[PDB]
RNA sequence: UUUACUGCAGCCUGUCGUUGGGUUGUGGUUCUGGAUGUACAGUGUAGGUAGGAGGCAUCGAAGCGGGUGCGCCAGCAUUCGUGGAGCCGUCCUUGGGACACUACCCUUCCGGGACUACGACCCUAACUCUGAGAAGAGGACCCCGAUAGGUGGGCAGUUUG
RNA sequence: CAUCUCAGUAGGAGCGGGAAAAGAAAUCAAUUGAGAUGCCGUAAGUAACGGCGAGUGAAACCGGCACAGUUCAAACCGAA
């Protein structure tokens, strides 16, 4: 995959700006998974600073057999900013978009092409 | 299904050689040889391991990695009378396993905690590591705890010295009941080390 | 003390682990284009044993070139062409098998593609040595853990009525 | 005398309290039962091991002392 430039990744962080403010999130790994799988995702944030790897390696490829678009965020720090989170956050998931359902399917929609 | 991520890292860890875990394995082993004997680390390796022996993310609880040679008990051939079952040494490996090893390497370096367990996080050739998890019955935090402030009693201070954590109490036979267990429950010592 | 008995260190060597990536050489793994199968003569190549008889065809069936599968420069496959009728058998070419275009898994066929055990070579990226380091030299060897056989008065348990 | 015995004894190292350890069955049974652990009695010098030599050597059932049950990991929730 092409690093997605950052001009997209930080429409996906407005995205979830915007989503807290008005719609749901699940905001951890156990929560985001729970929410892929069941089928609840709209979009899936991924940090990419993780140690170990194992607690964000399962996302990509569940999200990608599960059908949710899902983006990789260059650390874990502004991830969980971005949740309204004094921690740090391995991956958020947006369940309900909100104000930013549209710019959600467009995010998910550039994601699709850069695939 | 809806399976926690938890179960994803067990799945990833059931066989290491045959997922990802085997490159990060073979990045990981350079790193952890270049270190020492017991290291500490922020966050467990496996997180779904430690959280199952107990590992809580709150003060007082510490991981650490602890790195142990291979083979068995590295013995000295003796120097006077024995009678030929007695001089044999080479392949006499020990009834101390190397899990336990690390977890009483473990607790000398920390000696005002407790190891609370540990699980395998790698080998080589040369070395096996496992990752013991130590609890300070000394911090308010554990302190508070009523799943864990049973570690603050008199009885629970030299616990892997006196093989009371589960992999202490494997090698001391009593993981099963029943049969096999004549000489091993309540002691090992109680039967006069006839047991194992 | 030793070519006494029985062992144990050390050492030699096989195997497994550490331990990876490429190149070829060795076995079948797995299967496409052909069912390639044929003492005697054949109108005809058992079109595998067969509902012991019954389908196609100028909108395709041959006697020909090195004969594309093959083969006794015959003949099944319509193919680069041009020549202007191959049957099925109750006249069974008195059968090692005697024969309908009817899902061929089967002694062939060599794209053998794909994983594989042994061996040879190369690479570096693990690992080792040197250096404070840049790096240099080795290198999946060696070391090391385990196991298998050997050698072994080095040691040590005795026996030597 | 070599396996065995002496004996997991002697001795060693570490930990550690008024006690410690064990402890709530992936148990023991047997045709169908019991129901955490420890300690005592018995089973019994029996079963078992053994140059099947010398020797070593249980457990369960059963009778007592004393009795006690529970906490996590996960599913669901998500900082409550
Ligand atoms: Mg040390
Ligand atoms: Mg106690
Ligand atoms: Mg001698
Ligand atoms: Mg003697
Ligand atoms: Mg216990
Ligand atoms: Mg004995």
């Amino acid at each position: 995959k092409f690093d997605v430039p950052e001009e997209l990744t930080n429409k996906a962080l407005e995205a979830l700006e915007l989503a807290r403010d008005t719609g749901k999130i699940k905001k951890g790994t156990n929560e985001a998974t729970k929410a892929i799988e069941r089928g609840n995702a709209k979009l899936v944030l991924i940090a990419e600073d993780i140690e170990p790897a194992e607690i964000v390696a399962h996302i990509g490829p569940l999200s990608e057999e599960k059908k949710a678009p899902y983006i990789f965020i260059k650390n874990q720090k502004e991830l969980g900013a971005a949740s309204g989170l004094g921690v740090s956050c391995a991956t958020v998931a947006i369940v309900d978009a909100g104000k930013a359902a549209e710019m959600v399917q467009d995010i998910a929609q550039k994601l699709e092409a850069l695939k | 299904m809806v399976k926690s991520f938890y179960g994803y890292v067990r799945d990833a860890w059931k066989n290491p050689d045959e997922t990802y875990v085997n490159e990060l394995r073979w990045e990981r082993l350079q790193v952890w040889r270049k270190q020492g004997s017991v290291t500490r680390i922020e966050r467990p390796t496996r997180i779904d391991r430690a959280r199952s022996l107990g590992y809580k993310a709150k003060q007082g609880i510490v991981v650490v990695r602890v790195n142990v040679r291979r083979g068995g008990l590295g013995h000295v051939r003796p120097n006077r009378g024995r009678r030929t079952q007695k001089m044999g040494k080479n392949k006499v490996s020990g009834g101390m396993s190397i899990q336990r090893i690390a977890e009483v390497r473990a607790d000398r370096r920390y000696p005002n905690l407790e190891v609370l367990n540990s699980y395998w996080v790698g080998e080589d050739g040369k070395h096996k590591w496992f990752e013991v998890i130590l609890v300070d019955p000394h911090h308010p935090v554990i302190k508070s705890d009523k799943n864990l402030n049973w570690v603050c009693d008199p009885s629970s201070r030299g616990r892997a010295t006196r093989g009371k954590t589960s992999a202490g109490r494997k090698g001391r036979g009593m993981a099963t009941r029943g049969k096999g267990t004549e000489k091993t429950r309540p002691s090992i010592r109680a039967y006069k080390s006839r047991g194992k």
